[PDB]
């Protein structure tokens, strides 16, 4: 039994061995009695303004629309601190792990940015934190492995599978199996089993809330879309919920093509897979016709992952949200384009989003449209990866 | 799930507990697969449980990770999977088989289509490592109505109301496990289960086999000492598997040395 739904519709739900059952039953305890917990509340609310520097600004981009019907705001989680949205909902999660009286935090990453965030909450707050990365991202997105490292973080490279993001999902699931009297597996997206999917949405849901209240002011009414990459599936929940009771609102997730759809070399499950059962979840999976999961592949180790959280299955197989997927070349010339015309570096997950937003524009320019994207990082940890690709053709 | 009463009431009857080894399917390839299982039968295995190579193994240790890789190496595929469980019970007709199955290998191509399958090819019972009993229904369900055990896991920290649960949908054998974690012979249990094997006992549950950790016969002694009906390893197994890969002759002569005296441990 549980306090909460685990499913949204036919998605979600707690597979897992059974040792792991006590640990998710008193992680969802735990979340209920935090929800109605006014010192919660407040610390994390203080967390969030003056340790991390919430609110985050709203951005209107202003030369990569011009010529065009399309007005477009970057939501910046890019400016919290640790330079991604992830340290939202790590800093509820670990004020959670302290509330359990758990001493020791397990944490996945594949750009890294969820293990800097669950680095420097572990630092801050007391916890002694270990960190699964596959080895191939290790490599590709080094600068936050150096980050992790000096804060105090052990960082445990993954060299089986795809040594990816996948495998370090797989490689945290089994450490939290055999620790988790003393361990906290606070896993960095909304996927995994009940209550992740729940609990990574309610810290991250006020990224939605602050756009909301930014575009009202600005421009006086909801936008037209809001758009988000979808890896596991955090900052686009948490940009979503807020706008899912808003009928006109569309809600626009980006998925990654890799080296296009038709290779097989991508990380695009809610479009291109199929429903099964991983890493504790009912989800669309990139899996063989047999049912063995498959790799994945993405330009961006954020978004490199063969599956999605339940609650975006859910969303799409209703008509409330739809997704899409840009390609790996799509994403670099995006990223491109906002550095040299609007001065920001974003993470090449963030790109995703941009590129499709982009691509709305272009199609259509005499379309009157008002767009928000959901800048979810800054891209510090790709300038070395993506200057070698660049140099590579010569630009 | 007929042949595990009928295996469990032949052991009451000698006072004996029950040794049941894991291999891999397919590991190292098919043919040497079904020697090694030969072995491991001829050498007094009282059944065997056998798993089905899964991409994403997430209950397994490095061990067990790599007997699925190897497997995998060679081609194998749940379809091969079956095709050798219908030749080993063709050569045995006895034996209790379970399989040790991941969820998505059994939802693939529909549940009830899985336990078909498996009654077709004579298997007795189905584990699946990351189904909870919150998840099991419509997997026991289909289980039952092809006459194939559903096998539960009893864990170290189980409540009264699991114990209750288990007791009462399982069949076949309870899994009472050695520990938290994954697979491994190197991690060996920490906390006696006499408590978990009485209550279990109280409530009717199907015979309790320890696994997790078991990798030499002190410890299938114990086990049964402690009131379980018997025990299972894999990991100490598939290590003899791996040591051996360049001397498939010596592999079988160490098999079967090792579940002799496993075997040896269990009887009274
Ligand atoms: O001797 P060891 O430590 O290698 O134990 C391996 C035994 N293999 S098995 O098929 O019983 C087995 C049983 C349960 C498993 O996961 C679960 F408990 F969650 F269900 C995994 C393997
Ligand atoms: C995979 C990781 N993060 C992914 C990520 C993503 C994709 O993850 P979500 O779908 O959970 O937002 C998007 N944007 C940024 C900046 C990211 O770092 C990680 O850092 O472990
Ligand atoms: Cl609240
Ligand atoms: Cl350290
Ligand atoms: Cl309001
Ligand atoms: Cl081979
Ligand atoms: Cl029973
Ligand atoms: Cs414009
Ligand atoms: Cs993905």
């Amino acid at each position: 039994t549980t306090l909460l739904n685990p499913y949204f519709g036919e998605f979600g739900g707690m597979y897992v061995p059974q040792i792991l059952m006590p640990a998710l039953n008193q992680l969802e305890e735990a979340f209920v009695s935090a929800q109605k917990d006014p010192e919660f509340q407040a610390q994390f609310a203080d967390l969030l303004k003056n340790y991390a520097g919430r609110p985050t600004a709203l951005t209107k981009c202003q030369n990569i629309t011009a010529g065009t019907r399309t007005t477009l705001y970057l939501k910046r989680e890019d400016l919290l601190h640790g330079g991604a949205h992830k340290t939202n909902q790590v800093l509820g999660q670990a004020l959670l792990a302290k509330r359990m009286g758990k001493s020791e935090i397990i944490a996945e990453t594949g750009a890294g940015a969820h293990g800097v965030a669950s680095a420097l909450a572990s630092a801050l707050l007391g916890l002694k934190c270990r960190i699964y990365m596959g080895a191939k991202d290790v490599e590709r997105q080094s600068p936050n492995v150096f980050r992790m490292r000096l804060m105090g973080a052990e960082v445990i490279p993954v060299h089986s599978g795809s040594a990816t993001l996948k495998d370090a999902c797989n490689e945290a699931l089994r450490d939290w199996s055999g620790s988790y009297e003393t361990a906290h597996y606070m896993l960095g997206t909304a996927a995994g089993p009940h209550p992740y999917p729940t609990i990574v949405r309610e810290f991250q849901r006020m990224i939605g809330e602050e756009t909301k209240a930014q575009i009202l002011d600005k421009e006086g009414r909801l936008p037209d879309a809001v758009i988000a990459c979808v890896g596991g599936g955090s900052n686009a929940i948490g940009m979503f919920a807020d706008f899912i009771n808003d009928t006109s609102v569309g809600l626009i997730g980006v998925e990654p093509g890799g080296h296009g759809i038709e290779t097989g070399e991508h990380g695009a499950p809610l479009k291109h897979g199929r429903v099964g059962i991983y890493f504790g979840m009912k989800a669309p999976m990139m899996q063989t016709a047999d049912g063995q999961i498959e790799e994945s592949y993405s330009i961006s180790a954020g978004l490199d992952f063969p599956s999605v959280g339940p609650q975006h299955a859910y969303l799409n197989s209703i008509g409330r949200a739809d997704y899409v997927s840009i390609t790996d070349d799509e994403a670099l010339e995006a990223f491109k384009t906002l550095c040299r015309h609007e001065g920001i570096i974003p993470a090449l997950e963030s790109s995703h989003a941009l590129a499709h937003a982009l691509k709305m524009m272009r199609e259509q320019p005499e379309k009157e449209q008002l767009l928000v994207v959901n800048l979810s990082g800054r891209g510090d940890k790709d300038i070395f990866t993506v200057h070698d690709i660049l140099k590579a053709r010569g630009e | 799930m007929e042949r595990y009463e009928n295996l469990f009431a032949q052991l009451n009857d000698r006072r004996e507990g029950a040794f049941v080894p894991f291999v891999t399917l397919g590991d190292p390839g098919i043919e040497q697969s079904l020697k090694i299982i030969d072995t491991l039968i001829d050498a007094g295995a009282d059944a065997l449980e056998l798993g089905v190579p899964f991409s994403d193994p997430l209950a397994d240790g490095p061990t067990i990770q790599n007997a699925n890789l190897r497997a995998f190496a060679a081609g194998v595929t749940p379809a091969q999977c079956f095709e050798m469980l219908a030749l080993i019970r063709e050569k045995h007709p006895t034996i209790p088989i379970g399989l040790l199955m991941y969820a998505n290998l059994v939802f693939n191509n529909g549940i009830d289509a899985f336990y078909a399958r498996c009654e077709q090819v004579g298997v007795d019972s189905v584990l699946v490592a990351d189904v909870p009993v919150e998840e099991s229904a419509p997997f026991r369900q289909a289980a039952l109505r092809h006459n194939i055990a559903p096998i539960f896991i009893c864990p170290p920290n189980a409540d009264d109301d699991l114990l209750r649960q288990v007791a009462s949908y399982g069949r076949g054998y309870t899994y009472l496990l050695s520990r938290s974690g994954v697979t491994g012979a190197e991690n060996r249990g920490a906390l006696p289960l006499h408590h978990l094997i009485e209550k279990l006992k109280e409530y009717h549950a199907a015979p309790a086999l320890q696994g997790f950790g078991i990798s030499s016969p002190e410890q299938v002694s114990a086990a049964v000492r402690a009131g379980a009906a018997g025990a299972i390893s894999g990991s100490a197994i598939v290590k003899i598997i791996e040591k051996n890969l360049a001397s498939p002759k010596q592999m079988l002569a160490e098999l079967r040395s090792f579940v002799s005296a496993m075997k040896a441990a269990s009887r009274a």
